[PDB]
Formats: C-alpha cells, structure tokens, sequence
C-alpha cells in the first residue's frame, strides 16, 4: 500500500484524510523514520528533511507567488509577449 | 482570477498555499476533496510499475 | 514590606539554598553568627524581605528546610552559615524516599507536608504583606520532585493570591546517574504547570557547558553549579530590595512574561560571566553584556533558542548605566535578529534598572527568557518515558506504592499537551 | 563574474566591438543596480532576472533592425 | 574610525604577523603588557584603527591568530609582544593539514573556519566603521592557502563592499622546501582572483637578495625578511593612522592603482635601505630615496620589471618634504624609463604624503607597483604544475580528501587566463 505522511497537511488534513481512505491508502498521522512514498506539507517544502519519495511542495514556491516576484516575471514576459499577456 | 464582464479574464493573486480547510461546508468538501483525490491518483508509485508490467506482458 | 518565605526541598535543593543564602548574607551584610557589619545604609532599607529581625540585632531568614533523609540537614547545619538559620525550621525524615516519586507523593511526604506547613504557616503570619515564596529543587528525584509538588498543590489552595517560583532542575538526556528519572519528571511537570507562578528550567548540562567553556574551568564541582543559579536567584529580586530607575517586582515581571495562563517556563541566564584571565582583556559596557547574555551559550537550559523563537525577554539591569543605551541595544537586538521573534509581540524585551550592582562587579544582567525552543525539553523526556513504558519498567515500585496505571497515562497526556501549545504558537 | 565570462568565451559573442572590458562593465552594472533593487543590499552575484536583463541587452546588441520575437 | 581586522594564518603568517605587531606597537608607543608609554600626542589619536580600548587603559590588539597545529600558537604566545593578544582569539587545531591543500580547504579546515567566522564577526561589530580585512599567509603550505581561501571566500560573502589586501608569500624557483607545494600554489591564485581587491606578493629569494646585497648581512634568517615585510606592511596604511598634505587610503590607493578587476597583483618595497657601514657616506634626500625605490634589486618580487611595462605605480611617502621635489623627481622617473611605462595611461604615478616619518629616521617610502613582469612569477609554477600532472604524483594525497581531477585542470587553466591577460595589454 502506498503510504502518506500528513503530519504537515496542516489545513489540507481533513480533506487529504477522506482521500487517503478513498484510495484505501494507509497513513501516517505523526510520520515515520523510514522513508515515505509520498509526503504532504502544508507550507514550506523545507518542513521536513526528506530524502526519497514524493513531497506535495515544490522549493521555494512560498517566495515565487509573492506580488513582487510574480509581478516582475509578468512584465518580463509582456516585454517579451505583449499582445498574448495582456491579461495582467 | 477576475471574470470581467466582457469576459477577459484578469489574473489578480496566486497561493502557493491555498486554504485546503473544508470546514462542514457542503462545497467545500465536494471541490477541495475532489481535488486532493485526483491528485493523489494521478500520482500512485505504483501507476508507472503496473503500466510498464501490462505493456511488457 | 513584600516579604518572601523560602522553601528548600531534597538534597540539590538544600546545597542550593545553602549557596544562596550565603551569596545574599553576603550582599545585605550580614555575619555569619546572624549580625550586621556593612558599610551602607541601604543594605537595611529593605532587609525586612528574606530576613526577620530577633532579639540584640540578630537577622534570621525563612529558609524552611526539607528532607527525607536527615544526612542533608545535618550537612547544612555543620557547613559555612549553618548556624545562620533557626534550629527549629529543620522539619526531616527517617529515609529518603529511594528514588520513588510515590513514596514521596504519597506516603512518605504525607506524613511530613502537615509538619512543614505548620512552620510555613506560622512565618507567614510573621509578615507585613507577603509578597510570595520560592521553592527550590529537581525534579528526578523522590523527595524533591514529589515533596515540592505536594507541598506547593496545598500552598497554592492556602494562599491562592501570593507568587509562587520554583528554580527546578529538568533532568538531562546525557548527564544521567539516575534510571527511573524520566518517570519522576513526567509525573511532575503536569504539577508544576497548574500550581505556579513561574518555575526557570536549571538544566545541569548547560551549566556544564557554561564551566567548561565560559569560565575555562578544568574541574568544576556542584558549588561552583549552585553559584549560577544563586547569582539568577539574587538577580531576579533585586528591584525588591534596592532602589532604581525602572523597578520591577516579581509580579511585573510575571504580568510581562506569560501571554497565557501556562506559557511560564523560562530560560535564565548571567551577563557577565568571564573567566579569571581574560577580564584585564575586557570592557564592561552595555552593549557587550546584552552580546554574552543573548547567545546560545551563556544559557542555564539545555536547549538551542536558534531552534524556536522568544515569545518575550526580560532583562533585569544591575549597574549605574544609561537608559537611552540600554533602549539602544534591545531596539538593536530585535532589529537584526528578527526571525528570532513573534511577529504579533512588537518590542518583546521587558526592561528594568537597579542602581547597587553585586560587590565587586559594576555592572551585570539577568536575562529571563521565554521561548518555544523550550519544548525541546518535554519532548526530550517523553520519548524516553515512552520507551521505558510501553514494556513496563521499574513500575512494581511505583505501583505497589499505592499508585495505578492511569496515573502515568494522564501525565504523559499533559505533558505531550503543553508540548503541542507551546508549539502552537512558533 | 567568472560565469559570465566564461559564457561569453564559449557561446562567442565577443568580437571587437564588444571587448572584455566593456562585458565587465555591462556585469558590474547590472547586479549593481538588481542588487540595489531588492530590499536586503547584499545579493552578492547575479539572480536570474539579472541574467534576462543581460541577455536581452545581448540580443539587442546583434541583429539589429530586427523584430524583439526574432530577436 | 576606519578601523581594519586583521587575519594571520599558517606558520609564516603567524611570523609575520608577530613582527608586524610589534612593529606598529613601537610606532604608537604600546608597551608588551598593553600600556601607553609614549611621546607624541597623535600616536593616541587614531590607535582605534589597530586597536580596541579595554578597561585600565590597556589597548587589545584587533587580531585572528588561526592554525591547525597547536604549537605555533606557543611560539606566539611565549615571545615578545606575545602577551597583548587576546586569549579567545587564538583558534587552532590539532593536526597542521601537512602539505595537503585539500586537508585545509575542505576536510580538516572546515571544523574551524566556523570558529574563526565566529571570532570574526565579534570583532568586525564593535567597530565603529570598518574599513577592511588584512590578511598574512604562504602559499605554497597546507593551512595557509587552504584555510585562507576558504576563509577569504566565507568573508566575501558576507562583506561584499570592504576591502580585502592580501600580503602573501609565493613559491620561489631556487628557494624551495616542499616537493608538492606547485599544487598548493595552483589551487590557490584563482581562488585569490575573484576574491581580493589588493594581492601584495612576496618571495624569499627577493627578500634574500635584499639582505645579501643592500644591507650586506651575514647569516639573514627569518627575522630580516619578517622585519622587511612589517615595514612595507605599516607604510601601506599611514595615511589612516597619522596626518599629512596628499593623505591616500586603501580605497584610493585601489582606484589609482587597479584600471581593471582582474589586475590587482602589485609587487612591493621600501625605499630607505642601507648597511650599518654605509649610513654615513650616503645623504637621504628624496632624490636618492627616490632612485633606490625603483631600483630592479630593490624589489621584493622575483619578477625582472625591466622585462615588462608598469601599468601604474603608488608610492606613500613619509616625512616632512617639499611637494615640488616629489613631484619633480617623479615625473622625471617617467621620462627617462619611458619605455617601462604603458602608453595609453598617462600619468602612471601615484603619490601620497604623510607627515609622521617611522621612528629613528627622517625620511621613508613605500612603493607598490602594478606591472605585467609579475606574470612570471605565475609562468613558473604553471610549468612546474605540468610536470607533476601528466606523470600524475602526488596526487593520491589530493584526491583522497574528495577534490576531484577536474578542479585542477579548471584551476590551471585559470592560471593561464591570468596570465594571458596580463600579457595582452603589454603589447
Ligand atoms: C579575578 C576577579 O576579578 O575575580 C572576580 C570576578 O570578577 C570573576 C572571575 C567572577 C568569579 O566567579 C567565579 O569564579 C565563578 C565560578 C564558577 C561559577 C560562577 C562564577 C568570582 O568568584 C565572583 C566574584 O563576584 C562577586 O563577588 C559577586 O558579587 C558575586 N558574589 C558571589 O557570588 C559570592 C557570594 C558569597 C560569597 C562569595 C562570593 C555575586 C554575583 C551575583 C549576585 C550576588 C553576588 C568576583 C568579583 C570574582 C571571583 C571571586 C573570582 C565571576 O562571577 C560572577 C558570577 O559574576 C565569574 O565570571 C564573573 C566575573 C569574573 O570573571
Ligand atoms: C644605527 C642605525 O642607524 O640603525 C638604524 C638604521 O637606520 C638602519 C640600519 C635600519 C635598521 O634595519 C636593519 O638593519 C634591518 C635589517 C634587516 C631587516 C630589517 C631591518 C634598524 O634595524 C631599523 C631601525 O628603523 C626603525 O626604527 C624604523 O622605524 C623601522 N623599524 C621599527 O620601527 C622597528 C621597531 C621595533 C623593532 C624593530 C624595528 C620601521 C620603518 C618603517 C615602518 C615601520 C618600521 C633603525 C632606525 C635602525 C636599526 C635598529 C638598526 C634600516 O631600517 C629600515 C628597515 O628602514 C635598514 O636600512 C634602514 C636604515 C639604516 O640602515
Ligand atoms: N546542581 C546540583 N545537582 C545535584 C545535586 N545533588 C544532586 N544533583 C542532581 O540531581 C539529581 C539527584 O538529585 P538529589 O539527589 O538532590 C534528589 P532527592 O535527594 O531530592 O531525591 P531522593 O533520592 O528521593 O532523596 C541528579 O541528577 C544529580 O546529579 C547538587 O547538590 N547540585
Ligand atoms: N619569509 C618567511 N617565510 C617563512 C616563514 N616561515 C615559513 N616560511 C616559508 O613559508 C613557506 C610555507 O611554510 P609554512 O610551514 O609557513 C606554510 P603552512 O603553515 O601553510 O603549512 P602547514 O603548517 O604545514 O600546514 C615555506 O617556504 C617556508 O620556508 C617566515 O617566518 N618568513
Ligand atoms: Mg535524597
Ligand atoms: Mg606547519
């Protein structure tokens, strides 16, 4: 069976909890020493010193969806691509 | 996203962290739920294993 | 005027004391066979505080003494400023309670806490306006750990108004030379977070760590421990018995330090701690103080601050030093290290001035820390409990002395509850 | 600096109208100025929207009166 | 104000560095227990560049003594002017990494470079305005370049805007008492490229040459060339410590002396040299200081300038002179050699003017000069370097600390990128 670390689900807990049981997954509420196949964060990818497996966060996205960031790289890509990103 | 009502979208925040939290609200559940279980099926370890094995065999 | 009854309790609570109530016969002036020779005349101003004034200018202190065991009682008494307290305050036992936290909880400290709340009882009444007490002890043991917890559970429901501190001793994972002292721990801590005021965790490894590497000493001993912790004890009180520009009491401090009703666990520390070769190579000013008492390493706790984030500071000056300095350097502090901080306490350090500084030195700080790093701590005693639990470990003791399983089942409960809180808001 | 001289070297866009000099001068400038731009004033290097500044200057340098796609 | 941190590492910095403090407690009346005891008002008026005030009016020297042998710390702490330091700031180990580059930089080195980060940080904040960071190594052993690159490197990033001047001692062709220390040295210049604004070099042939033929002593040990390399040290920041009528600081001497980032490789000297039975048949005048400072023999590099054009030449003079003269005699140093000068810089010469001469003289200069015959002093190694490669020796002790057979290739060939454009501009 594959096995879930939700000990930093945070807000997802519940509504990843059901899906685990959808699945008929097996959990692991407080984690584990060995390895998991997949890892749930709730925040920072760097919650958890993790290894192997999959982690539900990507580096450093915390930074990259600030206004300032995501701002930048829109008007980098309008200088490059006026016409098609005129959405923002 | 903001639906204008010429209909042009406007892309106005992004979360890298958005707020999973289905409480009961009744639509909260059905979407947030949903899309926690996709994700997990789209993403079984085994998935790629068992495709390999069926097309070896 | 705002008196303090002391309360020692055990064998390290006893040599603690003792240590103590040298360094502050020292500091007020006072001879060892009970008289005054001093050169102030404000060492007498507020000397009404520990001390009660006999007959023929004779100064005696609270110090409530305490143990199982009567060898600790007789070491005071034949020991430096032995003869200093009052013959009659010696309440001991017959044996030392083992290492059994039941013993102490239950059988052997029942028929001995009436006894000691006799004399609690009858020097309280002998004071102008109690300002609290102080309890000091370890918590690894049977006498200590159990007696200073039923003895502060009746205190408290007796004087449900008054300050209650307590400078414990939380046991340490690698500095051991105890087996069954997890389990003592775990059955005391969810008392000590009910029935007091404050409690300053003295974990003895830090102190270790301070000797070997602040003070450059080969061989230390226990004295040399029990200096720290007399030095943070003096320190705390100071703005009670001697004038200043920013007093602060122990109830200021308190009303400064918990943002809730549990969150008074804290971290203490001394600002000028050297070594005996390197003070000529030394200034003595502010700014170097607050450096040497915010690092972690001149911290009486086991446990890295780097790890969590300070809830809130105190700084309890000694010395004729600067405000507009002392405001300078905490608005520094706080501006550089800001991770190291709650968000939602703006200006999280709590002040204070007292102008007499400890003889010798002219100038020094006592650092009171809250942080959630201390749930390290917790965390590093339930895991062992845990360990020694689930295959049942030394409990036929503990059970046939007339405890029951759930007993320990609940402490862990709310042990692994405060560790869960105090991390609920990092 | 080494990283981008070395990239100069290997993809070739020095000639003489563009020394080494003048590449130094373009590197020093721009993770000047995206230094300056971000809060904290450390940032000691180049990110990499420094780095689609400097490529953008390059490619407007060659293939002149060209469209900014085909550029 | 402007005060500067100072570093020494591995045996010849420590040496060095032991010399240079005593030099410069003489100047400003230190005494070796840390009293005052001295004549002139403006000694005590910039001791806070150097030194830190502690109680009883005792000055701590702002030093970092750091070594991976315990030993050498003694031979500091049991000689003269060896009680002034500070007790916390002696970091040491307890192996002294052999002569292995690798054991310093990354395996036996890392453990302590946190330390000295540590003592570094403590120092650089209770400045009131630093200036920069001075440094005293050898290249060429196992602590000294391992450890001071990586210490160098660690400080660079986190003070990416003071000034970092490096006194470092180079390999030399005839002197040589190690047989791998052309891998130390490789290792080291490129890390010394992107990581120092002012890189002072210095070999013992030079210095040897000094003392055989200018001073004409006996048996010159250690001590001569220490002595020599404390007295250009000092003279280089003068114009910090005491007043004058042209004062030139570090940065200043960087922006006239550096056209462009890689060529920051200067060669040294001290002008007023002489025997101690010739003092009497020679004048000090500017004109003979100034002859003497430009002199091939008189120079503290084993590089030829006469081989090469100088790009730009600093010299700081101290003493109570007449500008004119300086001028004079300076811009006819420049009409005579024509032929050493480039051409497309004009104005090749830097001049300052301190008015406090070293004590027990009258007048002294120091030069600096930035010319491209310094390639050699790199040629050389990268040649020895060849010859230990593809007959690889000695290697084993290199690669089995982790350093993998590209660095040295990606180092070497930093070396010839160096020296390549050193030499385009000579022509
Ligand atoms: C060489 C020299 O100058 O010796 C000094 C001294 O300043 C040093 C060595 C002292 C000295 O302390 C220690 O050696 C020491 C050893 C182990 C653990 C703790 C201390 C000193 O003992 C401590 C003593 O301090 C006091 O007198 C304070 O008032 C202190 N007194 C006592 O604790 C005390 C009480 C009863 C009987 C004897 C001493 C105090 C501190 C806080 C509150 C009340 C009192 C002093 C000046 C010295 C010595 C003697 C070496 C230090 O004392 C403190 C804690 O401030 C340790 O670092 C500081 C500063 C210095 O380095
Ligand atoms: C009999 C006599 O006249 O002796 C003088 C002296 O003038 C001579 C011999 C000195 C002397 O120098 C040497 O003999 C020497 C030998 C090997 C290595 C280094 C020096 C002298 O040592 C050097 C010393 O110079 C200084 O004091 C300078 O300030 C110098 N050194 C020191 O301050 C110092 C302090 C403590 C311990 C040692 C030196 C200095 C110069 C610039 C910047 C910093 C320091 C002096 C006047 C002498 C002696 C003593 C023989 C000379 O000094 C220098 C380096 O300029 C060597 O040629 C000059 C001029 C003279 O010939
Ligand atoms: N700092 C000090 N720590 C002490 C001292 N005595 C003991 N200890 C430490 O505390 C623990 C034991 O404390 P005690 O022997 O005082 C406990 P107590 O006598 O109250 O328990 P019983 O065994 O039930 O009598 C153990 O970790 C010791 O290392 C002391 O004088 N000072
Ligand atoms: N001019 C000087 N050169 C020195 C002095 N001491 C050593 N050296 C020279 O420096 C070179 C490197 O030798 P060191 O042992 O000082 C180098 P390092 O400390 O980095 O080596 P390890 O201590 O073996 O790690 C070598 O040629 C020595 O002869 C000195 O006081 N002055
Ligand atoms: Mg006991
Ligand atoms: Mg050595």
């Amino acid at each position: 069976p594959v096995t879930v670390d939700s000990s930093k689900a945070r807000t997802s807990l519940d509504a990843l909890k059901i899906s685990i049981r959808q699945l008929k997954w097996k959990e692991f509420p407080f984690g584990r020493r060995l390895p998991c196949d997949i890892y749930w964060h709730g925040v920072s990818f760097h919650d958890n010193d993790i290894f192997s497996g999959q982690v539900n966060k990507f580096p450093g996205m915390t930074e990259m969806v600030r206004k300032i960031t995501l701002s930048r790289a829109v008007r980098t890509m309008q200088n490059l691509f006026p016409e098609e990103y005129n959405f923002y | 996203i903001l639906l204008m009502k010429n209909l042009k979208p406007i892309l106005l925040g992004v979360n890298a962290n958005p707020s999973m939290r289905i409480e009961p609200s009744l639509v909260d559940e059905e979407v947030k739920v949903a899309v926690i279980r996709d994700t997990l099926r789209l993403m079984d370890p085994l998935k790629k294993k068992r495709e390999n094995q069926s097309q070896q065999l | 005027m705002r008196e303090i009854v002391h309360i020692q309790a055990g064998q390290c609570g006893n040599q603690i004391g003792a240590k103590f109530w040298e360094v502050i016969s020292d500091e007020h002036g006072i001879d060892p066979t009970g008289t005054y020779h001093g050169d102030s005349d404000l060492q007498l101003d507020r000397i009404s505080v520990y001390y009660n004034e006999a007959t023929g200018g004779k100064y005696v202190p609270r110090a409530i003494l305490v143990d199982l065991e009567p060898g600790t009682m007789d070491s005071v008494r034949s020991g430096p400023f032995g003869q200093i307290f009052r013959p009659d305050n010696f309440v001991f036992g017959q044996s030392g309670a083992g290492n059994n936290w039941a013993k102490g909880h239950y059988t052997e400290g029942a028929e001995l806490v009436d006894s000691v709340l006799d004399v609690v009882r009858k020097e309280a009444e002998s004071c102008d306006c109690l300002q609290g007490f102080q309890l000091t002890h370890s918590l690894g043991g049977g006498t200590g750990s159990g007696m200073g917890t039923l003895l502060i559970s009746k205190i408290r429901e007796e004087y449900p108004d008054r300050i209650m501190n307590t400078f414990s001793v939380v046991p340490s994972p690698k500095v051991s030379d105890t087996v069954v002292e997890p389990y003592n721990a775990t059955l005391s801590v969810h008392q000590l977070v009910e029935n007091t005021d404050e409690t300053y965790c003295i974990d003895n490894e830090a102190l270790y760590d301070i000797c070997f590497r602040t003070l450059k000493l080969t061989t230390p001993t226990y004295g040399d421990l029990n200096h720290l912790v007399s030095a943070t004890m003096s320190g705390v009180t100071t703005c009670l018995r001697f004038p200043g520009q920013l007093n602060a009491d122990l109830r200021k401090l308190a009303v400064n330090m918990v943002p809730f009703p549990r969150l008074h666990f804290f971290m203490p520390g001394f600002a000028p701690l050297t070594s005996r070769g390197s003070q000529q190579y030394r200034a003595l000013t502010v700014p170097e103080l607050t450096q040497q008492v915010f690092d972690a390493k001149n911290m009486m706790a086991a446990c890295d601050p780097r790890h969590g984030r300070y809830l809130t500071v105190a700084a309890v000056f000694r010395g004729r030093m600067s405000m507009k300095e002392v405001d300078e350097q905490m608005l520094n502090v706080q501006n550089k290290n800001s991770s190291y901080f709650v968000e939602w306490i703006p200006n999280n350090v709590k002040t204070a001035v007292c102008d007499i500084p400890p003889r010798g030195l002219k100038m020094a700080v006592t650092f009171i820390g809250n942080s959630t790093a201390i749930q390290e701590l917790f965390k590093r005693i339930s895991e062992q409990f845990t360990a020694m639990f689930r295959r049942k470990a030394f409990l036929h003791w503990y059970t046939g002395e007339g405890m029951d399983e759930m007993e320990f089942t609940e402490a862990e409960s709310n042990m692994n509850d405060l560790v869960s809180e105090y991390q609920q808001y990092q | 600096p080494t990283g981008f001289r070395t990239f100069i070297r290997s993809c070739k866009l020095s000639s003489s109208s563009l020394s080494m000099a003048a590449v130094d001068i373009l590197y020093i400038d721009i993770t000047r100025r995206w230094n300056s731009m971000t809060l904290d004033q450390r940032d000691s290097g180049m990110c990499l929207q420094a780095f689609v500044e400097a490529f953008f200057f390059l490619a407007q340098r060659k293939f002149k009166m060209l469209p900014l796609h085909e550029q």
